[PDB]
């Protein structure tokens, strides 16, 4: 049907303006974003995949977890992560953003931030080299092209 | 590279060349391609409201020369 | 030239709304036609009301607002 | 209360500005110039008592040519007679008042 | 009068009423006063550019400066009300009675 | 001559800003009086014909004021074509 | 046909604005030692359209606290004065020819900055509230400042209008004339367009975002595209200022690649000043507007008031 | 009446004043009377005031600003009034808005005279002068021969303005 | 005429922007979304709370100096005078006041942020 060829195409559109400009929103918590940082940097160079470091969450599309998320940050961590306007995606960073890591059996670690946010790719690494995040990054823009949200509309 | 700059700042200027090229033509176009008449003042209104009165069509922008003293 | 032409195209439009203004006024009953309102009897300079009153919209724009919308 | 050091001084201070036949910049004359000219010189020494009551024509003149009353109310006579003629249709304006007038430079 | 020079002038009546009632808040009223200055400054400059009074056409702008300086005072006077109370309400300023 | 001057070298030291300030003030007020220029720039002034020159009745005894634009009477504009 | 002559004023600004940002982050990257926006199209060129149609895409948010009116209120305005900033200047024929182009120009500066003030108060934000009020002493410092120095440099034109300043640059440019003007003026430029070393409204490394930052998607699109066609109207009006360009009553074409070269120059100015030096104090910059260019314009001002009496040479329109 | 736009803009003007005549927040005052001058300077250039338009314009904006950073300070007030969030002030707001269309239904359909005389109307166009002449603005000459021809003026004024800047000094002075 | 409708199509080409980006993308407000923003952690107090401002008296200055530039603004047409030397006493009368007021100010530590 013609109607399908144009749900497609627009949501093909659609898609490739999200994947395009994806906006992580700076935040940092430990080790993990220092190695964050040097994807920024001029040899990585981040910003010419059309990714920009924003401060506002409202602004910021992606947000990445880099570091060991402690009980006493958890609240902080979903606030802001609530406050993104949808469509937003979590970028899970490191063994202590995954699943606690090497401060997994600790009174004060929460074990993997997906206990309190859902995530969309998980980085191993203690800490994921540049490439490593940046592979990530390049795994969910992939994961953001195969997505399809008119289709199911039409469909439905 | 650094002449990969050039692009963009070319794309630039031929964005920024449409405004005032575009006024021109118009102007030009609207008022009989004679660039059109600039009143500051009211003594140029007059003028203005004196040669469209006298145009024979309403059109300020029609001239009439010599050929209309007979 | 333009002082002169002027005086002939304000004298035109008067006389003509004059005319009018007599045709207009057939009956009224102590109406005097070309009635002045001023005790002297020196010429005034008409108020441009006076001049497109009973004329049509567009023109009264032109002459009222023409020069300060035109740019 | 009011002392007139500039009248005794020779000053003017202030009296260039209070009347609009008093020497404009470019010569440029006010809209009721003449009224206001004849209206002060009727009643130059004469004494205000005596300038409300004798020079009040000049004055009924200057303030109409300032307001216009009694212009705008016989030229709304003359629209609404025209208007009650040509709502029955009896008056059929001339070309010349529609928009049609032949111009004249 | 054409109905613009009655619409000034009941502007202007609109101020005066504004500012003769306080609600709350002297700020409040210091912009009615300068509402009031407003339309007097487009009451006159109507009346000056009718009647074709050149010299005339400076003393609206001398208007606005007194309005300024005025205006200043008035917001000179509220910080110190301010530094007296933490508010700017005119309830505070009640020390002198009749 | 020797206070002053070590006031003066002070301030251009820690307020160029200052003393450039003052001295183009001092300047702008200066100059004008003491300048050949002012009274052509008042005679340009005056020379402008911003409105119309209204003839004058011939009674007969005018010499000065000349019966046509083009006669020898009259105020001229050479000084200002040659400045 | 006067709707065809708004359209092509408006819609080349908005592509133009677009791609300045691409400029501007590929200028950056190359200072920086890298290379920038050049995967998305060739060369980037399609960075634009993905950055639009991603910020369009996106959902808005309305923050329960903030007033909602003014909080809708101020983007349109903003965008709305940056898009009417454009219609007096002469390129070389002004889309509205004004007697008072550069009062006007000045006047509409003033009601911009309103919008940015009811941003930062309706968001209802502590952060936002902060760069609210440094826009207030941003402004507060310049306006003075600017408005003499336009005083003192429009002295030497006449008159007011944008369109006599081609005619009195003929032959020479303005900042021949008055470069020590002309400097304070462009520094000046940088505070009314709130950029760096002046970008405190918006100051990332301490508001972290300023007064927008409670806003998002298409509203915050619509406010960036404001900031940057305020960038390019005001270099536009600088060129004209003082780089004047020759005419050809025949040829119009001439001046105007003239005047875009030149305000293309000045942008890249401001992007070149962007990233070598470190954000100023917002009570440095009213220091530094009140204790220096404040007397200095004020010479300057007296200076040419005297200097066309004192040399004969006054403008001609009275 | 021709177009309305001088008696459009005039209506505009007192709906202006009338929202920041009823007291509410001094941010809502603000804003109402922006827009008031706003409507004001397009009234003023309407009959050929271009100046001094933009000239109130201007000068109301960087006042207005100054009172918007005053309020911010000193009258900040946790709850903001709207004209719909409090009784008084939507009383007030209606009383001003009908008594502007009652005074405006009063003198176009009849001719009343509300306090110094009365009105007829047909549009502001009729007491214009009709004058044709001149490669100069009349308002720009009259508002330049301030230099010339107000020199008692412009003395007295900046002796005000000096004045009023030590005066300022002196009373935020406090101890 | 051309001017008020430049100003209508800019206005409504805005107006259409805000309405295009508050219809088009896809809406899920909640509670935890829209709370003001303020580094994670809830912010103590509210931002209608009084704001001291440390520059009134500067902005009290700016006020009245904002004035003095309206008188200066005619200063171009002025130049065109017979009274050429009138006008330039004047002009430089008004802005030496000027000065004297900011050279007043400044010695007396107006200029000066409080505390
Ligand atoms: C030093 O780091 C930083 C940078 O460097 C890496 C930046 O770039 C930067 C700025 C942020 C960038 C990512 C730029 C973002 C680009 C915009 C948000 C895109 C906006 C462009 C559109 C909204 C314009 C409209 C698009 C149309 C095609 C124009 C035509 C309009 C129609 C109606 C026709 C910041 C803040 C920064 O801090
Ligand atoms: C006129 C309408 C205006 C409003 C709508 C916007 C109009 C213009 C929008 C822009 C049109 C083109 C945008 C997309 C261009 C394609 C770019 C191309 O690179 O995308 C590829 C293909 O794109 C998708 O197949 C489809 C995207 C576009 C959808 C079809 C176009 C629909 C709009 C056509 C214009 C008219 C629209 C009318 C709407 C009313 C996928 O690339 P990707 O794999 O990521 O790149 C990876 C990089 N690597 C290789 C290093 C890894
Ligand atoms: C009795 C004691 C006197 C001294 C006391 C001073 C206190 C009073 C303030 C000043 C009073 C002086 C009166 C000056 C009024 C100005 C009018 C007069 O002087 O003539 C003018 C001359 O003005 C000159 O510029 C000189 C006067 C300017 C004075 C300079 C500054 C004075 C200020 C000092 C006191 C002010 C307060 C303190 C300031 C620090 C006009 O000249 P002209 O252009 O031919 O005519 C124009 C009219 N046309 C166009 C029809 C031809
Ligand atoms: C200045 C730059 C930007 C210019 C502004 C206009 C940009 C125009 C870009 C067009 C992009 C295409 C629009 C499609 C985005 C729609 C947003 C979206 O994803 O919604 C998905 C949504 C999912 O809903 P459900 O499946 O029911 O599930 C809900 C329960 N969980 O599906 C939809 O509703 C989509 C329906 C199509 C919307 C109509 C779009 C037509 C275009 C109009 C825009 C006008 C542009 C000119
Ligand atoms: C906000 C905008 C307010 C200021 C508008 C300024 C317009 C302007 O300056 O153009 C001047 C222009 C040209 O005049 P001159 O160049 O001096 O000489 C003419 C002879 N050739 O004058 C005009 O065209 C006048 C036409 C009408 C003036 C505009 C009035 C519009 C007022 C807009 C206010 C909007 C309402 C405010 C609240 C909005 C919601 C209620
Ligand atoms: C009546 C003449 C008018 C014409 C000239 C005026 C034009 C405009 C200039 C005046 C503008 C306002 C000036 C305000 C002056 C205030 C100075 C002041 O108080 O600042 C002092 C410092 O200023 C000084 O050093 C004192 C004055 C310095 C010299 C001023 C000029 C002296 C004479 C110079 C010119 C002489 C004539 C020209 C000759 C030039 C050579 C060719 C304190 O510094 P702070 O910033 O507060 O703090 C610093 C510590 N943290
Ligand atoms: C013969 C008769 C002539 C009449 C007089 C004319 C001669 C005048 C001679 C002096 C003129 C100099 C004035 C130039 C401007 C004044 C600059 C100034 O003094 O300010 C600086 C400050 O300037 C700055 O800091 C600027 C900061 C921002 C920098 C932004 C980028 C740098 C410039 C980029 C290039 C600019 C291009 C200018 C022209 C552009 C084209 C229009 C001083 O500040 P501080 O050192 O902090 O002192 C205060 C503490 N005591
Ligand atoms: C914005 C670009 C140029 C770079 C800079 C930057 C990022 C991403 C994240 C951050 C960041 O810098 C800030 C400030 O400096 C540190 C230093 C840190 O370690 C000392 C640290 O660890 C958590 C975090 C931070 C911030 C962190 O949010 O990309
Ligand atoms: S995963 Fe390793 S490098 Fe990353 S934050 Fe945890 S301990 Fe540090």
């Amino acid at each position: 049907s013609r109607g399908e060829y144009v749900v497609a195409k627009l949501d093909d559109l659609v898609n490739w303006a999200r994947r395009s400009s994806l906006w992580p929103m700076t935040f940092g918590l430990a080790c993990c974003a220092v190695e964050m940082m040097h994807m920024a940097a001029p040899r990585y160079d981040m910003d010419r995949f059309g990714v920009v470091f924003r401060a506002s969450p409202r602004q910021s599309d992606v947000m990445i977890v880099a570091g060991t998320l402690t009980n006493k940050m958890a609240p902080a961590l979903r606030k802001v992560y609530d406050q993104m306007p949808e469509p937003r995606y979590v970028v899970s960073m490191g063994s202590c953003a995954n699943g606690g890591g090497y401060y997994h059996y600790s009174y004060s670690v929460v074990r993997g931030c997906d206990r309190i946010v859902p995530v969309d790719i998980y980085v191993p690494g203690c800490p994921p080299t540049a490439e490593a995040l940046l592979y990530g990054i390049l795994q969910l823009q992939r994961k953001i092209k195969r997505e399809k949200r008119l289709r199911i509309w039409y469909r439905r | 590279m650094w002449f990969e700059i050039l692009p963009g700042i070319a794309v630039m200027a031929a964005c920024l060349f449409i405004p005032g090229m575009a006024t021109a033509h118009i102007h030009k176009f609207t008022n009989g391609g004679k660039e059109k008449r600039v009143a500051h003042f009211s003594y140029q209104w007059n003028l203005m409201e004196r040669d469209r009165r006298i145009s024979g069509v309403n059109r300020y922008h029609v001239t009439k020369g010599l050929e209309n003293i007979d | 030239l333009f002082q002169a032409e002027k005086d002939r195209r304000v004298l035109q439009m008067l006389r003509e709304n004059l005319e009018e203004e007599a045709i207009i006024m057939k009956d009224v009953p102590d109406w005097k036609v070309g009635e002045s309102v001023f005790h002297t009897t020196r010429w005034v300079t008409p108020m441009m009301g006076e001049l497109y009153g009973l004329r049509t919209n567009e023109e009264i724009l032109s002459a009222t607002y023409g020069f300060i919308w035109y740019t | 209360p009011f002392f007139d050091v500039q009248k005794r001084l020779g000053l003017d201070l202030d009296r260039w500005m209070t009347i609009q036949s008093a020497e404009q910049p470019h010569k440029i004359p006010g809209r009721c110039h003449a009224f206001e000219k004849e209206w002060i010189e009727c009643a130059h020494g004469i004494g205000g008592i005596r300038a409300e009551k004798e020079c009040k024509i000049e004055f009924d003149d200057f303030v109409e040519c300032l307001l216009r009353q009694k212009t705008m109310k016989r030229l709304s006579a003359i629209k609404r007679q025209r208007d009650k003629l040509i709502k029955e249709g009896k008056y059929t304006p001339p070309p010349h008042h529609l928009g049609k007038e032949d111009p004249r430079p | 009068m054409p109905l613009v020079y009655m619409n000034i002038i009941m502007a202007f009546a609109i101020a005066l009423a504004g500012l003769l009632m306080y609600r709350s808040h002297l700020m409040s009223s210091l912009l009615c006063l300068e509402g009031m200055m407003l339309s007097l400054f487009i009451m006159s400059t109507l009346i000056i550019l009718n009647t074709h009074f050149t010299l005339a056409n400076m003393m609206p702008i001398i208007l606005l400066v007194f309005a300024a300086c005025e205006a200043a005072l008035g917001l000179s006077l509220l910080v110190m009300v301010s530094n007296t109370y933490g508010t700017d309400y005119v309830q505070n300023l009640n020390l002198l009675q009749c | 001559a020797g206070r002053i001057a070590s006031f003066l070298k002070n301030a251009w030291a820690k307020e160029p800003v200052l003393v450039a300030s003052f001295a183009i003030g001092g300047l702008a007020i200066i100059l004008p009086s003491l300048s050949p220029y002012t009274n052509y720039a008042i005679r340009i002034n005056r020379a402008t014909p911003y409105n119309y020159p209204v003839p004058l009745r011939d009674d007969g005894n005018m010499p000065d004021v000349p019966s046509h634009p083009q006669d020898p009477q009259g105020p001229s504009l050479e000084w200002l074509k040659n400045l | 046909m006067f709707m065809i002559n708004i359209l092509s004023l408006i819609i080349p600004i908005l592509l133009a604005v677009a791609f300045l940002t691409l400029v501007e982050r590929k200028v950056l990257g190359y200072m920086q030692l890298r290379k920038g926006p050049n995967v998305v199209g060739p060369y980037g060129l399609l960075q634009p359209i993905a950055d639009a149609l991603k910020l369009f895409t996106k959902e808005p948010l309305r923050p329960a606290t903030s007033s909602i009116s003014m909080f809708i209120i101020a983007p349109i305005l903003a965008l709305s004065l940056a898009l009417t900033m454009w219609v007096p200047l002469p390129m070389p024929y002004p889309l509205i020819n004004m007697n008072l182009g550069v009062l006007f120009m000045l006047a509409m500066s003033s009601l911009a900055v309103y919008s940015i003030l009811w941003s930062g108060w309706a968001s209802n934000s502590k952060y936002a509230l902060i760069g609210a009020l440094r826009a207030v002493a941003q402004t507060i410092s310049y306006e003075v400042t600017l408005a003499i120095i336009l005083l003192s440099v429009l002295l030497m034109n006449g008159s007011y209008t944008l369109s006599t300043l081609i005619t009195t640059q003929e032959h020479i440019w303005m900042i021949f004339t008055s470069w020590p003007l002309a400097m304070m003026w462009f520094i000046s430029t940088l505070a009314e367009t709130n950029r760096a070393p002046f970008d405190l409204t918006e100051g990332e490394s301490e508001l972290v975002s300023g007064f927008n930052v409670e806003y998002a998607a298409g509203p915050f699109a619509m406010f960036f595209m404001a900031e940057y066609a305020n960038i390019i109207m005001m270099n536009a009006f600088t060129a004209i200022l003082f780089l004047g360009a020759s005419h050809d009553p025949h040829t119009p074409e001439l001046y105007t690649i003239n005047f875009v070269l030149k305000t293309l120059a000045l942008t890249i100015t401001f992007l070149w000043i962007r990233a070598s030096y470190p954000r100023f104090r917002y009570d440095q910059l009213m220091h530094l507007l009140w204790k220096s260019f404040l007397p200095l314009t004020l010479a300057l001002c007296m200076w040419h008031i005297s200097l066309p009496i004192m040399t004969a040479s006054i403008p001609p329109q009275s | 009446m021709t177009m309305y736009i001088a008696f459009i803009l005039s209506t505009i003007f007192v709906i202006g004043f009338v929202g920041f005549s009823s007291k509410p927040s001094p941010i809502y005052g603000g804003l109402g009377l922006i827009v008031s001058g706003g409507v004001g300077c397009g009234i003023v250039l309407n009959f050929g005031g271009s100046f001094l338009g933009l000239m109130v314009f201007l000068i109301y904006l960087g006042g207005m600003l100054v009172v918007f950073g005053y309020t911010t300070a000193m009258a900040t007030e946790m709850y903001p009034e709207v004209w719909v969030s409090n009784k008084t002030v939507f009383g007030a707001f209606v009383s001003g808005l009908m008594m502007e269309f009652c005074m405006v239904y009063y003198a176009l359909k009849e001719e009343e005279v509300e306090i110094i005389f009365k009105f007829n109307g047909l549009g502001d166009w009729v007491i214009y002068d009709t004058g044709d002449s001149g490669f100069f603005s009349e308002e720009a000459m009259g508002i330049a021969a301030l230099y010339s021809y107000g020199t008692w003026l412009v003395i007295v004024t900046g002796w005000s303005l000096l004045i009023g800047v030590v005066v300022i000094m002196e009373i935020t002075r406090g101890n | 005429m051309n001017i008020m409708l430049t100003l209508l199509t800019n206005v409504t080409l805005a107006s259409l922007l805000v309405l295009i980006a508050f219809w088009l993308p896809q809406l899920n407000a909640y509670s935890e979304k829209t709370s003001p923003y303020e580094c994670g952690f809830d912010p103590m107090g509210s931002a209608r709370l009084p704001f001291s401002m440390k520059f009134f008296l500067v902005a009290i200055t700016f006020l009245l100096f904002d004035l003095e530039i309206a008188l200066l603004l005619p200063l171009p047409w002025a130049s065109q005078t017979n009274n050429l030397k009138t006008m330039l006493t004047m002009a430089l009368f008004l802005l030496i006041l000027l000065a004297a007021s900011l050279a007043y100010e400044w010695t007396q530590k107006g200029l000066e942020w409080a505390e």
